RNA sequence: UAUACCGCCAUCUUCAGCAAACCCUGAUGAAGGCUACAAAGUAAGCGCAAGUACCCACGUAAAGACGUUAGGUCAAGGUGUAGCCC
């Protein structure tokens, strides 16, 4: 019956079953989800199965300066139009079947190490095209509500940095993963540290710190060493602009503490110039590749002290057993110094 | 909860027209009727045939102008005349509109045996009353 | 842009670094005035802690 | 070609003098003493970070060192004048309700702004949403009282630092000056002390604005001929 | 691998610019195959050509 | 097959809460955000409310969100999946 036919919106809403009891409390799987297909896309007004040519609708109104009359495409001509229409549909459908190659992060199904692009521009013609964002963690946290029970939320950790010392991180929370990505990305830009890089490739000195229950021990390294540290640290280092460094993470491997601990240490590192001014003495760099040549890297801007720093016979410094154990060749590990891809 | 003809709140991004934004308990308070005839007056006849004609006309016009209608039809009946007032979009070429007006007016006059007129009002885009 | 980490350094240290890195396109109006006539103490956030054991305040009674 | 000369003769010139606005004459250690600026709270209310500025305790009443107040006040008034000379927006913040009327008048008289009322959350860190996308925030915030009405630091002290806005502040013996850029140790309770602060900051702002008009006028008259 | 995916890259002792990409500019050591991903066959041809 | 759904409804509701977008607090954890002699919240929208119907400003109707019970209905009709076609 013609009077029992509904519209496309009503037909697709029922057939898709997007709003139902099976999509509330994780009651249905995601594999059998079907997609809406607009069936009016390739349809032309006036085109039918009989192939009539209506002047002024399907075909032009006037041809050769004369009003066209009603005509009908020949059988063989209509077959071509029908065959072409099938081909056009297959091509359009083919486009949707094609999978775009997505650059994977740390793992195929992991969000860590994926770029979110540049932060969104501000409302007053502000732009952050130099900054790059990379996800660090995506977690499905839950709370309990009286009405619905389990309420799923997304906690996202992202880090932003232009690669020239300015880098920050923020946490974004939202029901939708897109809203979480946006909030964290835009908020991280307003919380930017500045990291002092020695010769714009490494840290000034070895940093050992403990943030809560996370131990991070970073070592200064020469050029060409590369980033031999925890993967999350590698991502943050590329955003900061550090090219060569080694770091060992111990204790709890909490991503929040690791990130907050890393930015705490790198922010507090003392530069050579800051050392010379505080000590009032020249900072002389001794390089094995340059023999005994004394390279002065920083001099005191103020007056230079004339008394030499007292040389304590035995330094009362706390040594890390792991460092001493390695220098004595007592550390055998089948996992250390393994060949790895360039970082 | 009542469901009849209620567009339900979303995230504040669903544009609704003025008719779609008002539930059935406003049909004589904030919005009017989409059809005006005498069948449903006291002591009047032929309400059933007027309804079947209204249901058909709304489907005929939806399929005859595919993707052009910007809101519901307004069906008017004065004596023998039938007047269809449609708010359409400004996407389809005018030539195609004039063809469809002459075609629908003629085809419907012979189907319901009465003079039928089609009054088109064009809008640049769908008139959004609010965002639900 | 700016940096809202009020617990890391001072407003000048943060601003100066961001201007140097190129994040801040134009230095704020007060920046030049601050540098010319800086305060005696750099305004760095520091946490107040309770005195334990033998620690006492250096304030002396006026007699 | 002309912008650089204008900026150097007007904007950079005052930054080459130690006391371009001559704020030294506005106050002396004697005048501060007569206003009871040295009277601090009892020793039991002392904040640990205010000890470097306390001269001593006279019968368990902290005495603020006016020799430091003079140097601290000199720097605060100098910074205030330079900001007013540069056409900067100065905001006076105070939650002491005994002086709310006085401070609101002092701001209106010197052509500046005052916020003596309940500070709603996000006035500074959420301004573009509260006021509008093109709203301009203050360039200087002068705290005549840095504590709120529960004897804790006024929230704007933290928020001003978040927004990288320099702050001038009168810090009594029970206040926390760690985040105030230009702290001025002094009594913030006695009307005489508060009245003196208002006169000093109102005079420095008015003087600076007038000096800006005089310098600009001279530059323009000379430019033509 | 990087060498085998492009048929126009010829590992020859005369192609000095290509060979330089597989040596550390700061230390002069030839990167081991896991570093760049070249297969053992091409790494052996590269190592010989660099020498 | 109502445990795939649209449509139309029951129920708490003889409720007042659901809230996008921001901001702040928790050392940047799940989360939390009020004090008027005020101490971090600002909040579009939806519901309540207000308006309207009936004989009033009263009362009764109507209205009553987001969600809860995979609550009711493939037998109003339409319809995804599967099955039947002498
Ligand atoms: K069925
Ligand atoms: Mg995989
Ligand atoms: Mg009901
Ligand atoms: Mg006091
Ligand atoms: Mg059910
Ligand atoms: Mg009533
Ligand atoms: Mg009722
Ligand atoms: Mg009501
Ligand atoms: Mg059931
Ligand atoms: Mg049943």
């Amino acid at each position: 019956s013609f009077f029992t036919k509904l519209t496309a919106d009503e037909l697709w809403k029922g057939a898709l079953a997007e709003t139902g009891a099976g999509a509330k409390k994780g009651r249905g799987k995601r594999t059998k989800k079907k997609k809406r297909k607009d069936l009016n896309r390739g349809q032309i007004i006036g085109e039918g199965r009989y192939g009539f040519l209506w002047p002024g609708l399907n075909v032009p109104l006037m041809k050769n300066g004369a009003v066209q009359t009603i005509a009908q495409r020949s059988k063989e001509e209509q077959e071509k139009v029908e065959a072409d229409m099938i081909q056009q549909r297959e091509e359009w459908d083919r486009k949707k079947k094609m999978k775009v190659k997505r650059e994977r992060g740390w793992s195929g199904n992991s969000w860590g190490g994926i770029s979110l692009g540049p932060p969104d521009p501000g409302p007053c013609g502000e732009t952050y095209e130099d900054f790059d964002t990379r996800i660090l963690e995506v977690r499905n946290v839950f709370t309990m509500t009286a009405k619905e029970g389990r309420k799923k939320s997304i906690r996202v950790l992202v880090a932003v940095g232009n690669g020239k010392g300015a880098a920050g991180f923020s946490i974004g929370k939202a029901t939708d993963r897109m809203d979480a990505f946006r909030k964290a990305k835009n908020r991280a830009v307003h919380h930017l540290h500045y990291i002092e890089r020695y010769e714009d490739h490494t840290i000034f000195h070895d940093i050992s710190l403990r943030f809560k229950r996370t131990h991070i021990k970073m070592k200064k390294q020469p050029k060409g060493y590369g980033l031999r540290c925890h993967r999350a640290i590698i991502t943050i280092c590329r955003l900061i602009g550090i090219k060569d460094m080694y770091a060992k993470v111990s204790g709890s491997i909490n991503m929040l503490s690791l990130t907050q601990g890393l930015f705490r240490g790198l922010s507090r590192q003392e530069t050579h110039q800051q050392l010379a001014d505080k000590k009032g003495l020249h900072v002389v760099e001794i390089r094995e590749e340059c023999g005994p040549l004394p390279i002065v890297v920083a001099s005191p801007r103020g007056p230079l002290r004339k008394d030499p720093e007292p040389e304590d016979e035995v330094p009362d410094v706390k040594l890390d057993w792991e460092d001493v154990k390695t220098a004595q060749g007592m550390k055998r590990s089948v996992w250390s110094n393994l060949k790895r891809a360039a970082t | 909860k009542n469901r009849a003809a209620r567009v339900r709140v979303s995230k504040g991004d669903k544009p609704v027209t003025y008719e779609e934004a008002h539930a059935p308990h406003y049909i004589a308070h904030r919005k009017g009727w989409l059809s005006l005839h005498t069948g449903n007056l006291d002591g009047e006849d032929h309400a059933a045939e007027r309804t079947v004609e209204d249901v058909f006309l709304r489907k005929f016009m939806w399929g005859t102008f595919p993707g052009c209608l910007a809101d519901q039809l307004v069906l008017k009946r004065r004596g023998n005349q039938l007047e269809i007032c449609a708010v359409v979009l400004r996407q389809l070429s005018p030539h195609k509109y004039y063809f469809l007006v002459g075609y629908s007016e003629t085809l419907l006059s012979y189907f319901y045996k009465c003079p039928v007129r089609l009054h088109l009002q064009t809008v640049p885009s769908k008139v959004v009353y609010k965002y639900l | 842009a700016g940096s809202r980490l009020e617990t890391v350094g001072s407003i000048f240290s943060r601003t100066r670094d961001l201007v140097r890195a190129g994040v801040l396109k134009e230095k704020p109006l007060w920046f030049d005035v601050y540098d010319a006539f800086p305060p005696l103490r750099e305004p760095v956030f520091q946490r107040p802690r309770v005195r334990y054991g033998k620690a006492k305040a250096p304030i002396q009674d006026i007699w | 070609e002309d912008s650089t000369d204008f900026n150097d003769k007007i904007l950079n010139e005052p930054l080459k003098h130690s006391d371009f606005f001559n704020v030294k004459e506005l106050f002396s250690v004697r005048s501060l003493f007569d206003a009871r600026v040295h009277l601090g709270h009892k020793a039991g209310c002392r904040h640990r970070f205010m000890e470097p500025y306390i001269f001593g305790s006279r019968l368990d009443h902290d005495i603020i060192d006016l020799e430091q107040t003079a140097t601290h006040l000199q720097l605060a008034l100098n910074f205030t004048a330079h900001m007013a000379y540069r056409k900067g927006i100065i905001l006076f913040i105070s939650r002491n309700r005994q002086f709310s009327y006085l401070i609101e008048n002092m701001a209106r008289d010197c052509g500046e702004y005052a916020h003596t009322r309940y500070f709603r959350g996000g006035m500074l860190t959420n301004a573009r949403l509260l006021f509008g996308p093109t709203v301009r925030l203050p360039d200087l915030i002068i705290f005549l009282h840095t504590l709120n009405n529960i004897f804790e630091p006024h929230v704007a002290v933290r928020d001003a630092a978040k927004m990288n806005i320099p702050t001038v502040g009168i810090v009594d013996t029970n206040c926390n000056p760690c985040l105030i850029t230009y702290p001025v140790p002094g009594n913030d309770d006695s009307p005489l002390a508060v009245h003196l602060y208002c006169r000093l900051f109102q005079t420095a702002i008015t003087r600076a604005k007038e000096k800006r008009q005089q310098v600009e006028a001279l530059y323009r008259l000379q430019g033509q001929k | 691998c990087p060498i085998c995916r492009d048929h126009k890259l010829h590992v020859d002792f005369r192609n000095v610019k290509l060979l330089e990409q597989f040596v550390c500019a700061h230390t002069g050591i030839i990167f081991y195959a896991p570093y760049t991903g070249v297969c053992v066959k091409q790494h052996k041809r590269l190592t010989q050509a660099i020498q």
